RNA sequence: GGAUAGUGGCCUACCAUGGUUUCAACGGGUAACGGGGAAUAAGGGUUCGAUUCCGGAGAGGGAGCCUGAGAAACGGCUACCACAUCCAAGGAAGGCAGCAGGCGCGCAAAUUACCCAAUCCUAAUUCAGGGAGGUAGUGACAAUAAAUAACGAUACAGGGCCCAUUCGGGUCUUGUAAUUGGAAUGAGUACAAUGUAAAUACCUUAACGAGGAACAAUUGGAGGGCAAGUCUGGUGCCAGCAGCC
């Protein structure tokens, strides 16, 4: 790009979650938009921590272009990020795997199934076998 | 459950519709200040009516009345901030007197025309809505602006459009491709 | 006089004429521009009382 | 003098006197009695579906001379018989019989509009097909 | 005195005959839940308020009750009434005025979708669950902004001023135009990033995207109130128009 000049604003250290938080602006002219991974590597080298440790979310583009503004958040390390952050944030960064599930309606259906069943099920299985034998 | 969003209009239709004097006056205003809508005209008249009711029901009160002081100073402050009022006429009777023409000349489109980036208020309109303008370092595409005079000091063309550079044009590149094929 | 018939008489009996072609007119602020430049800088009909639809006189 | 008392403790006399005079007023009466809901055909509703049964050739009141081509309608929710002015030209031929038409009022709040006596209501649609649309051929009525 | 968690006709035993009323009791009606408020106004006021918030009532109509701190619970039981289902006819299971969705009623009202990412709540509890809630789909209910077109030169017609050397120039005008040219982005396609739980939209910007045949703004109305035809054709108190005349 041409002079992104990523600049942080309102920085503050929160030692309780053991992190530091700020609202950040990038100035991109002659340029469609920055990317999240680009922003993360830039903040990792300007604040020296790690790429998988620094985080970002938001980044609305100001009208007409020429700049965007969002929230950037660096952690004390990768392990701190992994333990504290949400799974959706980790998986959109690529640091973890989004566990696959079915539809919520299907989870509720199987929930109703094993709610209508009582006990483990082996006895009912043997009973249904002995019943459907004839 | 979600607390309901306030909404309220910013215009009011005429009490009595068909008065040729009124109609010709607001048509005069639209065709000289480059407008599309008697809606917009009513809107400006509604702002003027709002401030006029405020001015009346404030100047009704005695001097050194802290209500009069506070509300009149805030009205003065925003009127000087927008430039509809001057920087040396603070006696509240000019506020009683002020004009839809004053509001319209403080708008952006005819301001652009006075600054000379248009050659016609309609040209100013099409430049505003096609975003070949910016008052600060960010583009705006609304005629109805009520400028704050820092914009006035800071007018220029759109940086991210020709007449302020950075690109020749969509149809410019189109014509260039045409001439490239012709030369080829 | 037994006229519970004849409905649609003149609408059926009318000689069908159709709208001639013409360019699409200015829209919106352009229309108000046309109205201003027709009514005021065009001084075309100011005889005594400013007609707007002059019948052929 | 003037009639109306003036004492500082007679507001009761004032309200009850005013109550009687409001009963003498027009719209207070029919509103508080619910004539629109108990005796009027619509039931105070803005419109109403209906089924035409036959045609009527009401002549125009004086000073005028015409025949107004209205119709006879029955409602559904009520089952009351209503007359209705088929407004425009040819629309009667459009709305011949059995049609599940829509009716509304004239614009005079329970009275007849012009030289059209006995009629307070008119037709606006035909089974979900508008009469102006039929008249200008922007749409067309399902034939069957 | 019983009952209540508690006062008290709350209920019982005995006793006195009282209590409310034209300052509208009691009975009837209500398209009556009340209120914070909404429309509307010089003042006074009138009308509405089912409806996001507060307090009430109800779970098809009534009655009863277990568990529990808290229910007269209904997404808890028991019976009756009216509804309605599955039957290998012996029997069994239900209450969408919860979210979607359907029939009917009508003038009159959305998808049988995605997510717990937020806002909160619950549990033994950070971790789970939540049609509470958020997202998207339908959506011209209402509100904000705002495209549909502009600009230069070429053929006519002007107004100041210079020459006042005739009606020659008109320097400059501002419109009239089967004149001509450019540049100028948007609607829509977007590669993409961003958006968000995942998205789809907004904003961003590549690449593609007008000369009107282009990308085509309708709805009312022209005798008055009430602004806008003494125009053309058809009709002939017929058809029809018109809120009032």
């Amino acid at each position: 790009s041409d002079a992104v000049t990523i600049r942080t604003r309102k920085v503050i250290s929160n030692p309780l979650l053991a992190r530091k938080q700020f609202v950040v602006d990038v100035l991109h002219p002659n340029r469609a938009n920055v990317s999240k991974d680009e922003l993360r590597e830039k903040l990792a080298e300007v604040y020296k921590a790690e790429k998988d440790a620094v985080s970002v979310f938001g980044f609305r583009t100001q009208f007409g272009g020429g700049k965007s503004v969002g929230f950037g958040l660096v952690y004390n390390s990768v392990a701190e990020a992994k333990k504290f952050e949400p799974t959706y944030r980790l998986v959109r960064y690529g640091l973890a795997e989004k566990v696959e599930k079915a539809s919520r309606q299907q989870r509720k259906q199987k929930k109703n199934r094993d709610k209508k069943i009582f006990g483990t099920g082996k006895r009912l299985a043997k009973k249904v076998a002995r019943r459907n034998a004839d | 459950p979600r607390a309901p969003r306030t909404y309220s209009k910013t215009y009011s239709t005429p009490k009595r519709p068909y008065e040729s004097s009124r109609l010709d006056a607001e048509l005069k205003l639209a065709g000289e200040f480059g407008l599309k809508n008697k809606k917009e005209i009513y809107r400006i008249s509604f702002q003027l009516s709002k401030i006029r009711r405020a001015a009346r029901d404030l100047l009704t009160r005695d001097e050194k009345d802290p209500k009069r002081l506070f509300e009149g100073n805030a009205l003065i402050r925003r009127l000087v901030r927008v430039g509809v009022l001057s920087e040396d006429k603070k006696k509240l009777d000019y506020v009683l007197a002020l004009k839809v023409e004053d509001f319209l000349e403080r708008r952006l489109q005819t301001q652009v025309y006075k600054l000379g980036l248009a050659k016609s208020v309609h040209h100013a309109r099409v430049l505003i809505t096609q975003r070949h303008i910016a008052v600060g370092k960010q583009i705006v595409n609304i005629p109805s602006f009520m400028v704050r005079l820092d914009s006035e000091k800071h007018i220029d063309f759109a940086p991210t459009s020709p007449f302020g550079g950075a690109r020749p044009g969509r149809v410019a590149r189109r014509n260039a491709a045409r001439k490239a094929e012709a030369s080829g | 006089h037994g006229s519970l018939a004849r409905a649609g008489k003149v609408k059926s009996q009318t000689p069908k004429v159709e709208k001639t072609e013409k360019p699409k007119k200015p829209k919106g602020r352009a229309y108000k521009r046309l109205l201003y430049t027709r009514r005021f800088v065009n001084v075309t009909l100011v005889n005594g009382k400013r007609r707007m639809n002059p019948g052929p006189s | 003098g003037k009639g109306k008392p003036r004492g500082l403790n007679s507001a009761r006399k004032l309200r009850v006197h005013r109550r009687n005079n409001r009963w003498a007023e027009n719209n207070y009466k029919k509103r508080l009695l619910g004539t629109a809901f108990k005796s009027s055909p619509f039931g105070g509703s803005s419109h109403a579906k209906g089924i035409v049964l036959e045609k009527l050739g009401i002549e125009s009141k004086q000073p005028n001379s015409a025949i107004r081509k209205c119709v006879r309608v029955q409602l559904i929710k009520n089952g009351k018989k209503v007359t209705a002015f088929v407004p425009n030209d040819g629309c009667l031929n459009f709305v011949d019989e059995n049609d599940e038409v829509l009716l509304a009022g004239f614009g005079r709040k329970g009275k007849a509009k012009g030289d059209i006596p006995g009629v307070r209501f008119k037709v606006v649609k035909v089974s979900g097909v508008s009469l102006l649309a039929l008249w200008k051929e922007k749409k067309e009525k399902p034939r069957s």
